[PDB]
């Protein structure tokens, strides 16, 4: 068999099965739908089954890394020493056209939390810790809600789901930082300081938070494996490419008709996936210019690639672009591609930390010579100055965000250089 | 029997688990580029001018703060090594100010002096440059901050040897300042020290101020009577006066520091 | 406010009278005991914020206060202050509103709306109408993308807005009504409009698809 | 009954200032003893 084709995932095979809020949230109808089901056979079954279904079914980190988390959780199975270990789990959600980990919060609140005892078991930690941007404070709300009731019922806390296991979930809100979505820029913040990350070595599942073991995982990585361990790892790597399995949740915002979030299959065809669920390119598919298939941090794609590129980690590596959180932005045949780019390398400079030089300083300075090139206010020579500015922030930063502020660039003049010499002719015969 | 091996450029030194690549470097004789590390202060890894190719490695590392595995051949001088330092002096003398003809920190300025041998020699910024306020932190240290690169050590100082956490980095991005936010006195018996660890002018001696260039001062090493520890200092003279004092390293007494009684 | 230096003032110098309710104090009481003794500064942000809801803005006696009952050193407060934009330095309106502006919100005409509240208000971005009770700035991506183009006022979310809606939503609040949250369009949340492709069915009981061996 | 038309997370219109800061000293009870590093601060 091997379903060489992908997508049209039937509505009994989602996950995310309240991803609209048309079912009840709170507990008791979250229990009707199979969440906190069967939750202490799993427990019993222990870390190392748990992460047996993690690996098998080949989930990758659903952040923007992508790295396999059933390796990824394991660094964790080590016996302890004086020091507790957590579960941190990354709800900061700031990756500009992202919006999916906002509707397991506030629509699939219990998916979260028994992620976070069932993940926080594999993990053998004592507590899970939820930092959801200080921006989500209805979403907080209501997932704090969510904890209390499965507080009340016992399903967390002192010995969860009966299981004889302690586990706590707590919510620490943000105060407004997009580079506080980054692992250990995140666990800074929540130790008190500022948003700044750290270097590694060391790591965190040696030095986390608070100087403890911890792991840092996404929002829609931990919802999603409770569901793992009850139907098995190979359902879900039934779906999607090899090395590229699972459901997957995406965002279509942009020029699209029906902007929406919706869940899809691994794999589908990017073309499929506008038309069938978002209605379309605003103005038929021969309107559509470029896509930034994965948010904000990754490089557009042109209309060209976007005919049979498939929409998983590998097909967009090979596209020299990557899946990323999976935040499809449609720019139509009307878009200015390098204004809308330049307000993304304004986005960047407005959230770099500022700890470290090639960042600091090299993002404000891709600012300042975007502003100009959307004027076309430069000489064609500077083009290829920026290609080379860029390659001199990524690789060298502390975090990844100075690599994915000079993605976007490196987009657009891997593709539209025409558009830009083409704007810098305007503007010298205009002036001379 | 805890000694691992690795190599620098190809040639064998044996370092204890624990040590830096920067470390191991200095154990053959060859000396990194450096800004924000400082060897009595805490590992920063911020201002990247440290950054080193490892062998088979596509990502370069951070000497001063990556710990050496065994077996790894350190290139530090590799077309790889050589073009990160470039492009971090680019980034550090976009915004700088160009002050060296009345910048204090002039002929012994570690940015100057690293420029010329790690870096390009010619500029492609284009654009306006950024400017900063000034701090007043007593009469002592004279501030010039459109002078910082942001290094952290005077923060790092002032919070771990020192003892006073009153300096900081306020705002973010690019316009990240140093400083202490309020109108507060860095008064301290040790205050002047920032002075000498700052890499550049941005902190400078107050009381020196604009009266002598390193090249033409005679270095005299003497002994401190302020009190009784002696700690070991630098005379510097000039034409027959006394110019400033400066600390001399001695690890058993004062280390590299000296009192703002005795500076 | 713009600046990340602090010149005291009449209105805000460290004699400016503030200190938390005492309501205010079991909640940092319930804050504080989320970490490990030994780590009471991981309370810097939640507690901070909590100086802000109980005043609105954060003036320098506020953190001055946070910082004694923390016991972090003050300055350490003042990095936090200024590195997290959500604290407000400077005295805010009322309704602090927001207006998303990056590139998913701008491609789908976040401008118009931008227009519309300063025509509908008279001023400018970053300023406080003479009423005192309103404040623009542009923000960041909000993590509403899919609902542009969208505003943020004070702890709501009013999305799928229109030069229309905005003037509608401001109307209610001078009005000193309560405007609703979410979006304005028809739909309710992240569906696709005129319809659902997905979510159909109605979903699967407890016990569903379960391997064996549970 | 099984409707899927109207939307039914409406909770959220109510919310206050102190909504998330009431819940999180009602969770207090629940909560189990907190680790200790030996030290009442890093600056001890
Ligand atoms: C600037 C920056 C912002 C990030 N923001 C997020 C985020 O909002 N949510 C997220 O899950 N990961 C974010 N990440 C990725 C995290 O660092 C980390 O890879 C992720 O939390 C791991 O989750 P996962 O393994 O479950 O995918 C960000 C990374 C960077 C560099
Ligand atoms: S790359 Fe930018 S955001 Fe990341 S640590 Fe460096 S300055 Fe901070
Ligand atoms: S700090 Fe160094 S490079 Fe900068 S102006 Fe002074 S002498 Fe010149
Ligand atoms: S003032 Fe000097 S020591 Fe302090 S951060 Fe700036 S350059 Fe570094
Ligand atoms: S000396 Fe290593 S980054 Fe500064
Ligand atoms: S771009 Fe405005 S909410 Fe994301
Ligand atoms: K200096």
């Amino acid at each position: 068999p091997k379903k060489t084709s992908f997508g049209s995932l039937k509505d009994e095979d989602r996950i995310f099965t309240n991803l609209y809020g048309r079912h009840d949230w709170r507990l008791k109808g979250a229990q009707s739908r199979g969440d906190w089901y069967k939750t202490k056979e799993i427990l019993l079954k222990g870390p190392d089954w748990i992460l047996g279904e993690v690996k098998t079914s080949g989930l990758r980190g659903r952040g923007g890394a992508g790295f396999p988390t059933g390796l990824k959780w394991s660094f964790m199975n080590k016996p302890s020493d004086g020091r507790p270990k957590y579960l941190v789990v990354n709800a900061d959600e700031g990756e500009p056209g992202t919006c999916k980990d906002r509707e397991i919060i506030r629509h699939d609140p219990h998916k979260l939390v028994e992620g976070c005892l069932v993940g926080g078991r594999a993990m053998g930690a004592r507590a899970a810790y939820i930092y959801i941007r200080g921006e989500f404070y209805n979403e907080a709300s209501n997932l704090q809600v969510a904890i209390r009731e499965a507080y009340e019922a016992g399903l967390i806390g002192k010995n969860a789901c009966g299981s004889g296991y302690d586990f706590d979930v707590f919510v620490v809100r943000g105060a407004g930082a997009y580079i506080c979505g980054e692992e250990t820029a995140l666990i800074e913040s929540i130790e008190g300081k500022q948003g700044k990350p750290r270097l590694k070595p060391p790591f965190p599942a040696d030095v986390g938070v608070f100087g403890c073991p911890t792991t840092v995982a996404n929002v829609e990585t931990v919802a999603v494996s409770p569901t793992i361990c009850r139907r098995g790892g190979a359902w879900f790597a039934s779906f999607g490419r090899e090395r590229n399995s699972g459901t997957k949740l995406f965002n279509i915002s942009g020029h699209v008709n029906n902007p929406c979030t919706v869940e899809e299959e691994m794999s589908v065809p990017l073309k499929e996936l506008i038309e069938k669920h978002a209605g379309g390119v605003t103005g038929g598919w021969d309107n559509l210019l470029a896509v930034i298939p994965g948010g904000s941090s990754t490089p557009l794609i042109p209309k060209s690639v976007c005919e049979t590129v498939l929409m998983d980690f590998d097909a967009l590596i090979q596209a020299q672009t990557g899946l990323g959180t999976a935040a499809v932005i449609v720019m139509d045949r009307s878009t200015d591609i390098v204004k809308a780019i330049a307000r993304l390398i304004e986005f960047y400079k407005h959230e770099s930390c500022g700890q470290c030089t090639p960042c600091r300083e090299g993002v404000d300075w891709m600012n300042k010579v975007m502003a100009r090139f959307v004027r076309g206010d430069a000489r064609p020579a500077e083009i290829d100055s920026l290609w080379e500015i860029s390659k001199q922030i990524e690789g060298h930063t502390i975090c990844a965000l100075g690599d994915g502020a000079a993605w976007p660039v490196q987009g657009l003049i891997r593709h539209f250089r025409p558009e830009l010499e083409e704007r810098m002719q305007q503007f010298a015969q205009q002036h001379q | 029997s805890n000694l691992i091996e690795v190599f620098v450029d190809g040639q064998s030194v044996m370092v204890e688990p624990g040590t830096t690549v920067l470390q191991a470097c200095e154990k053959v004789g060859m000396q990194i580029p450096r800004f924000c590390y400082h060897e009595r202060l805490s590992v920063a890894g911020n201002c990247r001018m440290c950054l080193v190719e490892i062998e088979k490695a596509p990502k370069v590392v951070a000497a001063c703060a990556m710990p050496v595995m065994k077996g790894w051949n350190i290139l530090t001088n590799s077309e790889k090594t050589k073009k990160a330092r470039e492009g971090v002096m680019e980034f550090l003398l976009a915004n700088h100010p160009l002050d060296c003809p009345i910048c204090d920190q002039g002929g012994e300025c570690d940015l100057q002096d690293q420029s010329m041998m790690f870096g390009s020699d010619r500029s492609r910024f284009l654009e306006g440059k950024r400017a900063v306020e000034d701090k007043n932190i007593g009469p002592l240290v004279k501030t010039i901050m459109t002078r910082c690169i942001q290094c952290t050590r005077c923060i790092r100082f002032a919070s771990e040897i020192a003892g006073v956490d009153d300096l900081g980095t306020t705002g973010r991005g690019n316009d990240m300042q140093v400083g202490t936010y309020i109108e507060k006195m860095f008064m301290s018996e040790l205050s002047g020290n920032i002075i000498d660890i700052c890499p550049v002018g941005a902190l400078t001696s107050k009381p020196y101020a604009f009266t002598a260039r390193p090249w033409e001062t005679r270095k005299t090493e003497s002994i401190d009577v302020m009190d009784a520890v002696g700690s070991n200092i630098v005379v510097s003279t000039r034409t027959g006066e006394v110019m400033r004092i400066l600390p001399r390293m001695h690890e058993d007494i004062n280390e590299e520091w000296i009192s703002d009684k005795t500076r | 406010g713009a600046l990340f230096v602090h010149r005291d003032t009449p209105e805000n110098n460290p004699e400016t009278p503030f200190d938390f309710t005492p309501e205010n104090y079991k909640r940092i009481e319930a804050i504080v005991k989320n970490y490990p003794e030994g780590h009471k500064a991981a309370a810097v942000l939640p507690v901070l914020d909590l100086a802000q809801r109980q005043n609105g803005w954060l003036p320098i006696s506020a953190m001055n206060k946070v910082a004694e009952i923390l016991q972090v050193p003050p300055m350490r407060v003042y990095e936090v202050a200024t590195f997290y934009t959500m604290y407000n330095r400077k005295p805010v309106g009322k309704y602090h509103i927001q207006v998303c502006t990056t590139t998913p919100c701008m491609l789908r005409n976040s401008d118009s709306i931008l227009e519309a509240i300063q025509k509908k208000l008279g001023i400018k971005v970053g300023e406080t109408t003479p009423d005192k009770l309103f404040t623009l700035i542009e923000v960041e991506c909000l993590g509403a993308c899919v609902n542009a183009p969208m505003v943020q006022i004070n702890d709501n979310y009013y999305e799928d807005l229109t030069p229309k809606d905005i003037e509608e939503i401001i109307d209610e609040l001078k009005a000193g009504k309560i405007p609703k949250p979410g979006p304005r369009s028809g739909r309710f949340s992240c569906e696709p409009a005129g319809g659902l492709t997905s979510l159909t069915e109605p979903p699967k009981g407890p016990g569903f698809g379960v391997q064996a061996g549970l | 009954p099984f409707d899927n038309t109207t939307y039914k997370n409406l909770q959220h219109h109510d919310y206050s200032t102190y909504t998330f800061l009431d819940l999180n000293l009602d969770l207090s009870k629940f909560r189990m003893p907190q680790p200790s590093s030996g030290r009442e601060s890093p600056r001890h």
